[PDB]
RNA sequence: GGGGGGGG
DNA sequence: TATAATGGGCTGATGCAGG
DNA sequence: CCTGCATCAGAGCCCGAAA
């Protein structure tokens, strides 16, 4: 009933290996990769794909999907095909697939035996926006890539190597979930520094610092116009469901007004201006005005400057231009009796 | 064999070598077929009985198991144990429900409606109440669980600049965010054949997502924004209640052309 | 919402859907022919995961021996309930018991040497060949067995018996085969002259086990 | 796993 | 990319395993 | 068969509500 215990009941199911356990397994998982490299070359196939062929077989098909960056869609038809010429070769070839097999049946036991050190490493990164499953989950990834890249003859314990890959994993995973507004993964590293600068100032100075005295605790480069803009991207959004205090019945989001969308003075008022836009031009003659109104647009905007206007208005090219002029002035003698477009003026 | 060149024992002339001093004994329960020649199943697939095994068809399996070739003891193991379908999860579920001819149902409830006991009178009615609801409306019992899920349009779920240059955002974001990182991972680890105890964990993560999206609260702990108590509103949530979108904004709105004051 | 609408459909409890939905239990869909605890699996039904696990993976045991001691079993032994495999270890299970990690190789090397031997002949037992605890010869009194050839001595005991190598130079002259009942009063690296005793023959002379 | 200072 | 590190901190209505 | 017995969803309106 409660997700983490049960997760914890599961790896408990697995027993650690014991250290000629943990090297037999490292062993077989890097001779089963030189296994499928060496069969790539007697095949003709790509490495890749063998090894997603030799991956399926081992699972079960409970597995069986597309892989991206194979060629071939990987469905039951093409894994046949290609689990049988993998078969159609001579004993000494052939005795090359069962090392490929048995190396991921150990990648798959290598992996389950040290799920408990990644929960270990998980339970010190709680509390940084990532729930402790989302940390497992990265954490595991990474013990998947420490399992895929091991060199079990440097003969250090795969503990040791696999801490690297999986601490690596979660810091990733929390520099690029853990913010509504992702950044990426170096600014935050940077943003990470200035408020450990900023706590060992305040630390020392018994106050809170000031952006410049960051600025200069921080090195060259940074002065404190840049440690503010620093913070302003720094910001985390604030939920429109927070409550307004009282917690009864109060919504911050509800405080806030839509200024996209035209209230109905706004949407009035751009019919109406357009109304007598058009009202205006028809009174002159809608011929020069339609000049005119082919060089803004009512709707669509068409301006462009010099070009374009060679070919139809009816006249050439200068002469638009000219009667651009006559329709604005006669226009604006028009408009000194019709002064009703003054108020549009704000 | 061993790290370097060194160290390694190489047979100083003809012998026959015996193993003692194992670091501890594996029982399991297999059948061994030794195999002279070349072997015509790899390790991992499994087997019926009679299946043929290697050396061109002579060497055969007693069990029902699956295949490990020893290349060192030069034998086909097979450990007995079955191609079963055992299924976990609501893909288990999807099928099983694809997998329902409700007319038939109806038949086979309509039989048991004719039994004393009131008790299977009672709840043969209760199936066969949902059995036809599905059967009139042409609702398939495969659609109560989603492989699309669905995004509700942004600007009902807004992220604005409020006066302050701040961001204000919806709730139903973050529980999208957790959904869209879960599926993403699963993706990946798929992919890259992780384990099943590790595909288990996220699939059934994955639910919870689904399920704090939809109606965050209702099964398990209410998810959270980081650092605050707050369960975040999800779409049941919204619809319901007292502050609901029906009594809050559909039987009841603000109004303009209105105004207040003393009396 | 209760009652579910999936769990009527299909006849599953409150917490039989929880627990397939959540991970907890499986739920078979085809059990090809699988048979737990003695009944065959019915379509439908719920397995935990060790249930899971011994239907789909098969049963196994591994069992630690204290270090040193060795296995009462051998290497592909099949093994009953119960059955003892080491000083302090017991199986719980039947099937083929297979070595882990062999901490100690013993490769025994073929040699195949002609030595020799005198003895009386009242003494000696006549046949063409001599297979293993087999009687070689039996003493009235005891028999003093004598080197034939000058030289120094290489010794080679082996579990029960012993080779005797005398050589000149590096040139070996002679091979002797001391048997059981046949104590060498010479040591290694020794020289000894012609007609020497080697070793004393103690009546009942046989050949060693090996 | 459901809730609060003031006015009527 | 390599010492080793391996299991968390108040009510009523209704549908149920149990005397 | 029936009852304890558990699990869930209810719990007045509008306005200031001082975040």
């Amino acid at each position: 009933s409660d997700p983490v215990r049960q997760y914890l009941h599961e790896i408990g199911q697995v027993p650690l290996l014991t250290l000629e356990e943990e090297v037999e397994l490292a062993r077989k998982v890097e001779e089963g990769m030189e296994a499928i490299k060496k069969l790539s070359e007697i095949t003709g196939l790509d490495p890749d794909l063998i090894r997603e062929v030799v991956r399926a077989k081992i699972l079960g098909s409970a597995r069986v999907r597309h892989i991206p960056g194979l060629k071939e869609t990987l469905d039951p038809k093409t894994v046949e095909e290609i689990d049988q010429k993998l078969k159609s070769l001579p004993k000494e070839h052939k005795r090359y697939l069962h090392i490929a097999r048995e190396g991921e049946a150990a990648r798959q036991h290598l992996i389950e035996a040290n799920l408990r050190l990644v929960v270990s490493i998980a339970k010190k990164y709680t509390g940084r926006g990532l729930s402790f499953l989302d940390l497992i989950q990265e954490g595991n990834q990474g013990l998947i890539r420490a399992v895929e890249k091991f060199e079990y003859k440097r003969r250090f314990k795969f503990s040791t190597y696999a801490t690297w890959w999986i601490r690596q994993a979660i810091n990733r995973a929390i520099a690029d979930q853990a913010r509504t507004i992702r950044i990426p993964v170096h600014m935050v590293e940077t943003i990470n520094k200035l408020s450990r600068t900023a706590r060992q100032l305040q630390q020392e100075l018994g106050r809170e610092p000031t952006y410049e005295e960051i600025a200069e605790a921080m090195g060259p480069g940074w002065d404190a116009k840049r440690v503010e803009e620093t913070l302003k991207i720094a910001q985390e959004p604030v939920s429109l469901e927070t409550p307004i205090g009282d917690e009864k019945d109060s919504f911050y989001g509800d405080f806030i007004p839509d200024e996209h969308l035209p209230s109905p003075v706004d949407a009035a008022t751009q019919s109406l201006l357009s109304e007598e836009l058009e009202k205006a031009l028809s009174k002159l003659s809608e011929r020069e005005a339609m000049v005119l109104k082919l060089r803004k647009g009512l709707i669509d905007g068409r301006e462009h400057t010099l070009e374009e206007v060679g070919a139809f208005f009816g006249v050439t090219r200068e002469r638009i231009r000219q009667i651009e002029n006559k329709a604005l002035r006669k226009l604006k003698y028009h408009e000194s009796r019709t002064r009703k477009l003054r108020d549009f003026l704000d | 064999a061993a790290i370097d060149p060194e160290e390694e024992v190489i047979a100083e002339a003809e012998g026959v070598v015996h193993l003692h001093e194992p670091a501890s004994i594996l029982v399991v329960k297999a059948r061994v077929y030794p195999f002279e020649d070349d072997v015509e199943v790899s390790t991992g697939d499994r087997v019926a009985p009679g299946d043929v095994l290697a050396d061109g068809g002579k060497v055969k399996s007693d069990v029902y198991g699956r295949v490990e070739v020893d290349l060192v003891r030069n034998v086909v193991r097979v450990v007995e144990s079955y191609d079963i379908d055992a299924r976990m999860g609501a893909e288990a579920i999807q099928q099983l429900l694809k997998e329902l001819d409700l007319e038939a149902l109806e038949k086979e409830l309509l039989e048991e409606m004719k039994h004393p006991s009131r008790a299977r009178r009672a709840k043969a009615r209760k199936r066969l109440e949902v059995v036809r609801a599905f059967l009139d409306s042409g609702n398939r019992p495969e659609w109560m669980i989603l492989e699309a899920v669905p995004v509700l349009p942004p600007d009902l779920r807004p992220m604005v600049q409020v006066d302050g240059g701040r961001f204000a955002t919806s709730d139903l974001n973050d529980l999208y965010r957790r959904l869209i990182n879960r599926n993403n991972r699963l993706k990946k680890l798929l992919a890259q054949g992780a384990p099943e105890i590790i595909i288990r964990n996220e699939k059934r993560m994955l639910q919870e997502a689904v399920d704090a999206l939809l109606d965050n609260g209702r099964r398990g702990a209410p998810v959270t924004n980081p650092g605050s108590d707050r369960p975040l509103r999800s779409l049941t949530d919204i619809l319901s209640g007292k502050q609901g979108r029906f009594r809050q904004n559909l039987l009841g709105k603000r109004v303009d052309y209105s105004g207040r004051s003393v009396i | 919402d209760v009652p579910s609408k999936i769990g009527t459909l299909l006849d599953l409890s409150a917490t039989e859907l929880e627990q397939v939905l959540y991970f907890s239990k499986y739920i078979v869909l085809d059990p090809k022919g699988a048979i737990l605890n003695g009944v065959p699996v019915e379509k439908r039904q719920l397995l935990t995961d060790e249930e899971y696990r011994e239907l789909r993976y098969g049963k196994q045991e591994t069992y630690p021996l204290p270090p040193g001691v060795d296995a009462l079993v051998k290497d592909g032994e099949e093994v009953v309930k119960g059955q003892e495999l080491a000083p302090g270890v017991v199986s719980r299970l039947d099937g083929v018991a297979l070595y882990r990690f062999p901490r100690r190789v013993r490769v025994e090397y073929v040699k195949k040497e002609r030595a020799g031997l005198r003895l009386p002949l009242a003494a000696w037992v006549e046949k063409e060949a001599y297979k293993p605890g087999e009687i070689l010869a039996e003493l009235p009194e005891p028999y003093l067995f004598r080197a034939e050839e000058e030289g120094v001595v290489e010794l080679k005991e082996l579990e029960e018996g012993a080779f005797l190598v005398l050589r000149r130079e590096d040139e070996p002259v002679a091979t002797y085969f001391l048997p059981v009942g046949m104590t060498p009063l010479v040591v290694h690296g020794e020289i000894v002259e012609k007609g020497q005793p080697l070793a004393e023959a103690k009546g009942l002379l046989r050949m060693p086990r090996q």
